[PDB]
């Protein structure tokens, strides 16, 4: 099971503050180091600082501004990291990490995209995509979905709740007018479709949103 | 059984305590200073041994005052631990040469 | 601090070839180096720790070597899923560093892209929008042009264009090329038409639909 | 005498395994380290890895891909070196040596040529090589051998059970449809031949064959 649990997406204006989490289950030792690292859009892995939640103290990048204030919450096994007074320059992927006290992260969280923005919130909008009535299929058909007018990133788009998994390709998103827009694709067989149904499934976790959109076959 | 067997079993016991807390706190004083090395618990307790023995080899060592303080009191606790050993031994000698004579 | 350096930034390989990516550390750290991959969208994973050291559920494909400022991650026949950024991070002294990253490019053969089109929703028409969306999916190289047609007659306004990464599936690209009008534009044009030029044909491959 | 003794050669085909061996004479201690080095023609040594037989623990590179796993037998002194799934990056000379535990390779062993290919195993064929009726000769003569259609490599070629070795020339053999081909020189005092018998021996390891040729004045 998921030893290390990050929300998924934190919205924050420029020069407001935010607390990020990080929930471990899984073994516990008092001797366990709980680090974060950032990661900018296209770029490296940064370390920020850390954490040992059994004394409480920590330690953090002295080569970066300090935009981190790292605390530990001992009874819900939860590591936070304050970031205050944010520019665009903190926009980034924040991911927790579990160091047993010997060098290594044994296992990272799935990270918090963190989005320094002016714009609002906004979920997306899901809508199907699929063939012509004119277009000829082979052995295999190309079906997908539209996912616009979101904001902030991410969004996360599976097929079948998950159980479809070969033959898809998700786009990045393009950003137009302060909100995102991406398109997701499936190729099944041809003669599978539209007996046995085929569905997207959209999750945007800034709007605590996740829809569904079945593919049918147009008129 | 007598004082000073029990004396040297205590030292014993409480020295392999004083590496285990010496240890993990080296590591805690250490984190945060840069260029230390005394960060990852593995070696921390292969360092607290070789100075509770005094051997220093000079692989690993502390650069902060309190990792400092730390390695003073593995030192001590070694040193005595040691020490008391020896006088353990000193004690059983004399008492079996008053006997080898009444 | 320790400076970890990860040259060269990109590796091209092809198929089933051993690959070595390299580390160096400004200076000595014995073997205090651990790697780890990184797919995109993806979190890190540990593939190796104190340069040479497996971890369970890793491939055995994946091997570390290297002590003192040189370390080498190596793949013994790479396949599509290695396609990732793998970076080195030392733990040696503090604090704790990471090297700038290694991106794993794997050369296939070439591959012409299939393309699709889609006319609008109803559910979005709706809304008095209409985004005609067209993928060109899995060709090799990426290198890749598409143009839109409306009524026969080049579009370029409105016209937005993603590309992903090399896929870890198949080694291949994909591209999405999104044309998004108002209900009222859309209304007013009949034929839609999306024309994809790549290198593995002298003729582009074009997908069209007619709104009635 | 020999110190260390290993086959002159092994042919394996590609995918397959192969076990060589290293039997040790001589003063043999607990503390002993037998060590294999690779060397692939033209190239220099590589270090593969290394065996205590009194423990049976052993070593090896970890920056080339692991082709090896030592074992030894301590009954029978001798150390072996399984190589498995093989491909022509593996065709080398596989040299043993002995290690005092001090650090160089006092002594070695003469090497096993490991040849990676589908081709099958061929003795050599051997024929004279008498100068022709018109010749003149000097106060020197020169005279040969020819060894053609072996494989896989090598042949040892010597004069006259060894005892003639000055004014020999051994050439390097070429490859050509699958098969070896090599010529050997002697010359000698053009008056002691032909009343002092001149005699080339031939021997090919893979086929376990070892041959003479006399050489005669052309009739
Ligand atoms: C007694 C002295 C032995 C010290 C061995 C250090 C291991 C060296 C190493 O290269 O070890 C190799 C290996 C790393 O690959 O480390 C390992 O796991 C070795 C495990 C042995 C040490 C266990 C962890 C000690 C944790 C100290 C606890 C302090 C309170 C918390």
């Amino acid at each position: 099971q998921v030893q290390l649990q990050q929300p998924g997406a934190e919205l924050v204006k420029p020069g407001a503050s935010v607390k990020l989490s990080c929930k471990a289950s899984g073994y516990t030792f008092t001797s366990d180091w709980i680090h974060w690292v950032k990661q900018r859009p296209g770029h490296g892995l940064e370390w920020i600082g850390e954490i040992i939640p059994s004394y409480g103290r920590a330690n953090y990048n002295e080569k970066i501004q300090k935009k981190a204030t790292l605390t530990a919450d001992k009874s819900s096994s939860t590591a936070f990291m304050q970031l205050s007074s944010l520019t665009s320059e903190d926009s980034a992927v924040y991911y927790c990490a579990r160091e047993r006290g010997d060098g290594y992260f044994a296992v990272w969280g799935a990270g918090t995209t963190v989005t320094v923005s002016s714009a609002k919130t906004t979920p997306p909008s899901v809508y199907p995509l699929a063939p012509g009535s004119a277009a000829q299929t082979n052995s295999m058909v190309t079906l997908g979905c539209l996912v616009k007018g979101y904001f902030p990133e991410p969004v996360t788009v599976t097929w079948n709740s998950g159980s479809l998994s070969s033959g898809v390709h998700t786009f990045p998103a393009v950003l137009q007018s302060d909100l995102y827009t991406l398109s997701s694709s499936v190729t099944v067989p041809s003669s599978s479709w539209p007996s046995e149904t085929v569905t997207c499934n959209v999750a945007h976790p800034a709007s605590s949103t996740k829809v569904d959109k079945k593919i049918v076959p147009r008129d | 059984s007598a004082l000073h067997w029990r004396a040297a079993g205590a030292a014993t016991v409480l020295l392999v305590i004083v590496l285990l807390a010496g240890s993990y706190l080296a590591v805690l004083a250490e984190r945060g200073a840069p260029g230390a090395q005394l960060i990852t618990y593995p070696r921390a307790l292969w360092w607290s041994v070789e100075t509770a023995t005094t051997v220093g080899y000079g692989d690993l060592y502390p650069v902060t005052l309190w990792g400092r303080l730390v390695a003073v009191v593995v030192m001590v606790a070694g040193i005595t631990s040691f020490g008391l050993v020896t006088a353990a031994l000193a004690t059983w000698f004399v008492g079996r040469a008053q006997e080898r004579r009444g | 601090d320790i400076l970890l350096t990860q040259s060269p930034a990109i590796l091209s390989v092809s198929p089933g070839e051993r690959v070595s990516f390299s580390c160096r550390a400004s200076q000595s750290i014995g073997t205090d180096i651990h790697w780890y991959q990184q797919r995109t969208n993806g979190s890190p994973r540990l593939l190796i720790k104190y340069a040479s050291e497996s971890i369970s559920g890793i491939p055995s494909r994946f091997s570390g070597s290297g002590s003192g400022t040189d370390f080498t991650l190596s793949i013994n026949s790479v396949e599509s899923e290695d396609i990732a950024n793998y970076y080195c991070q030392q733990s040696n002294r503090w604090p704790f560093t990471f090297g700038s990253g290694t991106k794993l490019e794997i050369k296939r053969a070439d591959a012409a892209p299939t393309v699709s089109i889609f006319p609008p929703s109803s559910e979005q028409l709706t809304s008095g929008g209409a985004s005609v969306v067209c993928f060109l999916n899995n060709f090799y190289p990426k290198d890749i042009n598409v143009k839109w047609k409306i009524d026969g007659s080049e579009r370029q306004n409105g016209v937005l264009n993603s590309w992903t990464d090399q896929d870890s599936k198949d080694s291949t690209y994909s591209m999405s090329s999104t044309l998004t009008l108002t209900k009222d534009e859309y209304e007013r044009h009949n034929s839609y038409t999306c024309e994809a030029t790549h290198k593995t044909s002298t003729s582009p491959i074009v997908k069209s639909f007619n709104r009635n």
